[PDB]
């Protein structure tokens, strides 16, 4: 009756479908093949709107309706069950599994797995169903998927705020990025982990020298080696940002002092050869620039 | 644009456009409306109180 | 047979949409669902531009 | 052309043709000359011999015979709410746009668009100022340009209340050579090209001007060396102008330029000493590195 | 100074000068060494430099100075232009080491994220350091605007003096120390420009002539060794006369970036040469020669005498091992492209090796890689992947749209069984990654990475896998005309500009070859008198005047004359070795007849079968005249035939 | 050749008319993959696992198996210029194998041939093939009959 024709047809389509299902590593089943779904639903939605459009659609309208009320609600529920998928998937890898990330961050921890295994709940119910229409009818699903896509969303959002609030202790964190970042706030158990990164965040210096309890000194790209004046003392348990900071400070302070120690050696008049061997490049430049600057000065 | 020769044979084409080409009509029913009003006017409504 | 029309700003696609109302339906060939909507529009009824 | 060719005789238009052809290097020859049937041809053939080409050039805009309309004639009789001037960067006509607001109704309204706070408070100030009446101005409207696409595009566009509101006029500056501005938006406002030129003596006296509202940061030497700098650039600024001959490319030198230049002058005076002698390396600087800094062939340097 | 004829010249060219001062004044010891150019004072920030290669003086390099601290002092940006090949984002660099300060640098369209960018400039402005964006002309237009309208928040910040800015919908604390430097390079249009923006906020200035002598003379001077002056000199001038004789070609570089790898390329040379003019020669020659062609190789040893005259034996002899053994016959040009490579791949991690079908460019980097094995000892991993076979998620990899989980393509699973698990050991080895396929920017773009100093694979998921220095990274293609030219200037090239191997000596590989395909499965009686009869059946004072008529002729689907040969052989000898089990009781005279009669078919099928057929018969005479007169004549249908029943 | 020259008409039949040889027929169209060909050979063919070779895809039987590709020089350009379906054909014949794409491993070919048929660049619709590919095949321009012939 060239409604009836596609109503049936809609149903018949429905009454068959099936999300393809695989599981990760432990627990949470995921889908596949989102968008053939989202896709029909969206087709089979317009078709349903524009059937209304019908000379002879008054009469049933109701049966229309009813199932246009149906597929919204999937659609209302779809939209929602994706990205709680995606984000969630996403949030796993950094949170669920490390234990030293998830250490320093009890509370998004303890967030995520009450979503998750209510999330796992859920969906474990969700695909028992063996169809996917069946979904509008579980007592609180759509309610479920809201509450944890905002979650999880609430959660995105603090580790986000964390990590940025935790370069702005030591700026220099600003050219590592995200993921390096995690490995030196977890990894301030050893302290040997962060010589790696000492080329990303000065560039100047490649690695970074112990006595195994305090730290000496560090080592340049090219192979130099600066000696500090005060070694850094570290304790078992010290957070990295801040012998960061004191090591930041302390090379500077420390070619500042190469440089007036071998200037000061040269103001006495030792040959440059002498000095050469002594000292790090850097000091030992500055020192010829400003005495040599003074001589031509005066031999002005 | 070009369409399939079939679909132009099939089709029956309307220019809606101003090509410049246009200019010599439009400024004509200006200078008309603006000078010769009254046939302007009795130009428009020549089907209207027929 | 079918009109085609050609204009560079289109305000004559608003002129037939102000003459059918809220009947109008508006596709392009370039629209992915396109060939379903067609197919709606063209059973159910509605006025349809592409 | 267009018209006389069509009015006047197949000799008056060959006559014209030829001594077009003349002014144009497309060829050289004498017009059929024909006695006093023609005054004005004999007046435009004289220019043309004469070889003064900018007066020759003007004898049909006089030949034209009509009153030019000025930037206030457009400005006033022009109803939209909507301008945008462009000019060269050689010149700026914010200080016109200001001597005309002052001229007619006041509420001069000068937004520069710098940052994002400029953004902000230009896009407050538009629709303050457009319920309240006052003239607004955008100052160099491309540097924020991907603000238009979005933003002045559609807020122009999707307006055509805009005339409910009161008596309500927004200027757009723009620069003749640089990015494009969105031809939609263009072609939405009312354009005119802003070409007010001053003269040398003028520049270095609105130079010389500016300066002296200073207060006294400096001793009396520094004011010797402003004065000089203000004609210098003033020559410089000139010498643009000229185009192959003088400067081989275009150069802009802008006011940044001039603050640089005096910088240093300030410097090198409060540094040195009171003798004449520092002049050695005031030049070189300012040569080279200040104003020469900008030049890449060497013919200009 | 010393040279100044008056006293205020010299106070003049002092000023010209950065430099340095030390205040004895007071505590804050950091604060305490500052440098005067210009009359204008900039501060020692006492950042740790290491032991960078430092710039040598040039006064070009000091007016850069000059207009750098110039701008500073206001707190403008300073921004460079001019051509490629002179120094802008180095200078930068030079300009932070003498004040103490490490740049930081943004390389622009290398396939950055935004957002990386986005992070750095704020470390920049909380940290202070000096930010330099190199070839910050070219930049997408969402991506440059966001960038511009953020460096414009800073460097407005900077000369306000606020505390605290905002940029990008970020907001962020700034340094009075922070600055902003800008470097562009120009396009066809022109020299390059800031944006709109940026224009008022920065000071422009133009980076031109490099000075190639200076720097020449001083590098060689710090190697101490000979004419210091003369040799810089004469080099220049020299690639000076390289770059107005020899072709435009768009990968010719002979600027001072080229100079320069001269000048360090010339100091492993000076141990078993000498430190004159013969290592100067023999390091142009090294780096110079192999991207040249036919024509301006010899432009370049013409030019050469003109201006300063003029590992081998163990190598060279391990080569001719690797020759000897896959049957290669060793030239002056295969030998030369040989040891070409050889000394490019100590140097280059990624090489490209270009030339027509035939070229032998497989032969040769086959041949040096086996020969290497034999010398070095260091075994040899090679995977031959035909690229644009697969596509770039087959491989390099990538992810599945739901589940979000990885999958390795081709190259990263290779690249794996490097790395990640070694069951056995790839750390004495060499691997070589051969891309056999016309090479396309995209395939590139996604392994940039690699051929990036970053050394290090960029997957999609963030992987980041490391590449060891076992790692070297091939390709052979025909034509470099759709590559990148970024990805030129980050590998190695070899150009090959003809056949490696003359006609005959291909022909004598390939008969070498059938041979031995042969003498697997055959007696090695039958072998020695059929190779004999082969080899000595055809000359090759014959067959080069049959090579050339057929280079004049009209030829469907062409294919050279050196490609043809391969069907030419392998023709003849199975052709010969079908009926070999006739040449027992066969007269002496008639095989002679036989071999010749199977080589003239199997000559004229492999040159003249992709002719009209008017043009083969036309050919088929060109053959009979061109070998022997007595010998039997080949004729259109002409063919031989054996009784069924009996041998015939 | 040309139309009508015999292409098709005479190497089918000599490649159905030998004991020796088998044939695969394929069509090849401006439109078509890698992944076409496999499929047109996995009728015919069998992979094996070899320690010696590795892995190995002859026929499954003894005698050879000819791959026919009509049409040969139609598949398209990608828009770098290069139709990898061709360079497919290459890898075939020069390394006698191909990488199986999905599982990253080597695949080598056994008592398989390559052979094709197609019309001069010169008319429309052909695509210029790279002498990278066709350095490796010989190639035969076939032609209309004697007329005699005919
Ligand atoms: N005064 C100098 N002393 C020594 N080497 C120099 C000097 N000036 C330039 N160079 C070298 O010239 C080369 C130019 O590289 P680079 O500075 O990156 O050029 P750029 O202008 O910044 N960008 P590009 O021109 O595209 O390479 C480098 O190898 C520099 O080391
Ligand atoms: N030095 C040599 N002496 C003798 N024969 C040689 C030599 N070099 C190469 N050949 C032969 O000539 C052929 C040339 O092809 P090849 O070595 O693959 O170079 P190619 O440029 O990589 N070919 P292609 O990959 O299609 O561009 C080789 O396959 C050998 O049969
Ligand atoms: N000796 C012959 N025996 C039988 N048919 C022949 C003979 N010589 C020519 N033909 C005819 O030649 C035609 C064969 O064309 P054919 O070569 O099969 O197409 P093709 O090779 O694909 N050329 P093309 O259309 O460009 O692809 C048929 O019409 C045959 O009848
Ligand atoms: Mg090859």
């Amino acid at each position: 009756f060239v409604i009836e024709k596609s109503l049936n047809r809609i149903k018949k389509f429905w009454k068959e479908a099936q999300y393809e299902v695989i599981e990760h590593s432990s627990g949470l089943k995921l889908v596949r093949e989102w968008d053939v779904l989202e896709q029909a639903c969206k087709e089979d939605l317009e078709e349903l709107v524009s059937m209304k459009a019908s000379n002879y659609y008054k009469i049933f309208e109701q049966d229309c309706l009813d199932l246009e009320s149906k597929l919204t609600k999937l659609s209302e529920i779809q939209v929602n069950w994706v990205e709680v998928q995606f984000y969630w998937l996403d949030l796993y890898g950094i949170l669920g599994e490390n234990l030293d990330i998830q250490n320093f961050l009890p509370l998004e921890t303890s967030k995520f797995k009450s979503l998750t295994s209510e999330y796992k709940m859920i969906t474990t119910r969700a695909f028992q169903l063996d169809t996917t229409i069946e979904v509008i009818h579980i007592p609180n699903f759509d309610t479920t998927l809201k509450l944890t896509i905002d979650s999880l969303k609430m959660i995105k959002s603090s580790l986000s705020t964390f990590l940025e609030r935790q370069r702005r202790q030591f700026p220099r964190f600003y050219f590592l990025g995200n993921d390096d970042l995690l490995k030196i706030i977890g990894s301030g158990k050893h302290h040997d982990q962060v010589s790696k990164f000492m080329k990303k965040m000065f560039g100047s210096i490649e690695s970074i020298i112990f006595l195994e309890d305090f730290i000496t000194g560090v080592r340049s790209v090219e192979g130099e080696v600066l000696n500090l004046n005060e070694k850094i003392e570290l304790k078992d348990s010290i957070q990295a940002q801040e012998w960061l900071n004191i090591l930041d400070t302390e090379i500077k302070l420390s070619v500042f002092t190469q440089f007036r120690d071998c200037l000061g050696q040269l103001k006495d008049g030792t040959d440059i050869e002498v000095v050469v061997s002594k000292y790090i490049f850097q000091a030992i430049l500055l020192s010829a620039q400003v005495m040599w600057t003074e001589l031509v000065e005066k031999c002005l | 644009g070009d369409i399939p020769i079939f679909l132009r044979s099939r089709v029956r084409l309307v220019h809606f456009v101003t090509n410049k080409e246009s200019i010599e009509t439009r400024i004509f029913d200006i200078t008309l409306t603006e000078e010769n009003a009254e046939m302007q006017r009795k130009r428009e409504d020549l089907i209207k109180l027929n | 047979a079918v009109p085609f029309l050609l204009d560079p700003s289109s305000h004559m696609i608003t002129v037939i949409s102000n003459y059918y109302g809220n009947k109008t339906v508006l596709l392009s060939f370039l629209e992915e669902g396109f060939v379903k909507r067609l197919e709606n529009a063209i059973r159910f009824g509605s006025v349809v531009i592409i | 052309c267009l018209y006389k060719f069509d009015i006047e005789s197949e000799q008056y238009k060959e006559a014209v043709l030829t001594m077009i052809g003349v002014l144009s290097e497309s060829s050289d020859g004498v017009p059929k000359l024909t006695v006093d049937t023609n005054d004005d041809l004999r007046y435009l053939w004289d220019y043309v011999t004469t070889k003064s080409y900018i007066s020759a050039l003007n004898w049909f805009k006089n030949e034209f015979f009509v009153d030019e309309w000025n930037i206030a004639d457009v400005v006033a009789n022009s109803e939209n709410n909507y301008f945008t001037m462009a000019s060269e960067r050689d010149v700026d006509g914010t200080f016109k746009l200001i001597e005309l607001a002052k001229a007619s109704k006041e509420s001069l309204k000068i937004i520069p668009l710098g940052s994002i706070e400029n953004l902000n408070y230009a896009q407050e100030e538009i629709s303050k100022s457009k319920i309240e009446g006052g003239w607004i101005l955008l100052q160099n409207i491309q540097m924020s340009l991907s603000w238009v696409k979005t933003y002045l595009h559609k807020h122009v566009e999707e307006t055509k209340a805009a005339e409910e509101h009161e008596k309500f006029k927004m200027f757009m500056t723009c620069h003749l050579t640089g990015d494009k501005l969105p031809a939609p938006l263009l072609q939405r406002t009312d354009r005119v090209v802003y070409e007010d030129i001053p003269g040398i003596l003028d520049t270095v006296k609105d130079l010389w001007g500016s300066q002296f509202f200073t207060g006294k940061i400096s001793g009396v030497w520094s004011v010797y060396c402003t004065f000089l700098l203000s004609w210098f650039h003033a020559l410089i600024t000139a010498r643009t102008r000229l185009v192959p001959h003088g400067f081989s490319k275009k150069y802009y030198f802008n006011d940044c330029d001039f603050q640089f230049a005096s910088v240093y002058l300030e410097n090198v005076l409060a540094t040195n000493s009171t003798n004449n002698i520092p002049w050695a390396q005031v030049r070189d600087h300012i040569a080279t590195i200040v104003y020469g800094g900008k030049i890449d062939e060497e013919k200009d340097l | 100074l010393k040279n100044c004829s008056t006293k205020e010249e010299a106070r003049l060219l002092w000023a010209k000068v950065q430099k340095f001062y030390q205040k004895n004044d007071t505590l804050d010891d950091l604060n305490s060494v500052f440098i005067s150019q210009s009359g204008y004072l900039l501060q020692y920030k006492f950042e740790y430099i290491g032991i960078p290669e430092r710039l040598i003086y040039t006064p070009l390099l000091l007016i850069g100075f000059a207009t750098l601290t110039d701008s500073l002092h206001q707190k403008y940006g300073g921004c460079f232009f001019g051509p490629a090949g002179t120094g802008k984002t180095e200078t930068v660099k030079a300009f932070g080491q003498n004040l103490g300060r490490v740049v930081v640098v943004f390389n622009c369209d290398d396939s950055f994220d935004y957002q990386v960018l986005s992070r750095l400039l704020v470390g920049i402005t909380q940290i202070g350091a000096w930010g330099c964006f190199d070839q910050f002309n070219r930049l997408d237009e969402k991506v440059l605007s966001a960038v511009s309208a953020n460096i414009q928040q800073i460097q407005n910040g900077l000369q306000v003096g606020k505390s605290h800015i905002t940029l990008l919908e970020e907001e962020t604390p700034l340094s009075p120390h922070t600055a902003v430097f800008i470097t562009l390079n120009p396009g066809y249009n022109g020299r390059s420009e800031l944006p709109e923006n940026l224009k008022k906020s920065f000071r422009e200035f133009s980076m031109k002539s490099p000075q190639s002598g200076t720097i020449a003379e001083m590098i060689l001077q710090i190697m101490g060794f000979e004419d210091s002056k003369s040799l810089a000199s004469k080099i220049v001038h020299f690639l000076e006369l390289l770059s107005s004789k020899c072709s435009s070609m768009n990968h010719y570089h002979f600027g001072l970036r080229t100079l320069k790898g001269v000048l360090r390329n010339c100091s492993p040379l000076i141990s078993e040469f000498g430190e004159g003019e013969k290592t100067v020669v023999e390091s142009l020659k090294r780096v110079i020669l192999p991207s040249l062609g036919d024509t301006d190789e010899l432009v370049f040893k013409d030019e050469l005498s003109k201006i300063f005259d003029s590992n081998s034996k163990a190598i060279v002899q391990c080569l001719k091992d690797a020759g000897q053994r896959s049957g290669f016959s060793m030239s002056e040009e295969f030998l030369k492209k040989c040891m070409q490579f050889y000394y490019m791949q100590k140097t280059q991690q990624a090489l490209i090796l270009v030339g027509k079908a035939g070229c032998g460019k497989t032969a040769t980097w086959k041949t040096v890689i086996d020969a290497m094995a034999i010398f070095d000892g260091h075994a040899n991993v090679v995977y031959v992947i035909d690229t644009k076979v697969l596509t770039k998620e087959s491989l390099y990899g990538s992810m599945l749209k739901a589940t979000l989980e990885w999958r390795d393509g081709l190259f990263t699973s290779i690249l794996r069984r490097v790395n990640d698990d070694i069951t056995g050991t790839f750390k004495n080895s060499r691997i070589w990654v051969v891309f056999d396929s016309d090479l396309d920017p995209e395939y590139v773009e996604a392994m940039n990475s690699v051929l990036d100093d970053n050394k290090i694979l960029t997957l999609p998921n963030g992987e980041r896998l490391p590449i060891p220095p076992n790692f070297r990274i091939l390709f052979e293609t025909d034509n470099l005309d759709h590559t990148t030219p970024a990805t030129i200037t980050r590998c190695g090239l070899l150009w090959f500009s003809t056949d490696v191997c003359s006609i005959s000596s291909k022909i004598d590989h390939l008969l070498n070859k059938s041979y031995e395909a042969l003498d697997n499965k055959l007696s090695m009686f039958e072998l020695d008198k059929l190779k004999d009869l082969i080899s000595d059946s055809f000359d090759m004072a014959s067959l080069t005047n049959i090579f050339t008529c057929s280079n004049d002729l009209v030829h469907i689907l062409g294919v050279r004359t050196f490609n043809k040969l391969e069907t030419a052989v392998q023709l003849a000898v199975h052709l010969i070795s079908s009926y070999r089990q006739w040449f027992q009781n066969l007269d002496d005279k008639s095989l002679k007849d036989v071999i010749t009669l199977l080589i003239k078919r199997s000559l004229l099928y492999a040159l003249a079968g992709d002719s009209t057929g008017e043009s083969q018969r036309a050919f088929i005479q060109t053959i009979n005249t061109y070998f022997g007169h007595d010998s039997q004549e080949l004729s259109d249908y002409s063919t031989i035939v054996i009784a069924n029943d009996k041998l015939s | 050749g040309p139309p009508g020259s015999g292409k098709t008409m005479i190497m089918n039949n000599a490649l159905r008319n030998s004991s020796l040889y088998d044939v695969v027929g394929i069509n090849f169209s401006k439109d078509t993959t890698t992944e076409h060909i496999l499929s047109a050979l996995h009728r015919h063919t069998n992979y094996v696992t070899t320690s010696k070779g590795l892995t190995l895809l002859p026929k499954s039987d003894i005698k050879n198996l000819v791959l026919f590709c009509d049409e040969i020089n139609l598949p398209k350009l990608d828009k770098y210029g290069s139709q990898n379906v061709v360079l497919f054909l290459r890898q075939l014949m020069e390394k006698q194998g191909f990488w199986k794409t999905p599982e990253n491993k080597w695949v080598t070919i056994e008592r398989i041939h390559i052979v094709g048929a197609c019309n001069p660049p010169t008319d429309p619709g052909r695509i210029p093939m790279s002498e990278r590919f066709t350095r490796h095949a010989a190639i035969l321009y076939l032609g209309y009959p004697s007329g005699k012939s005919l």
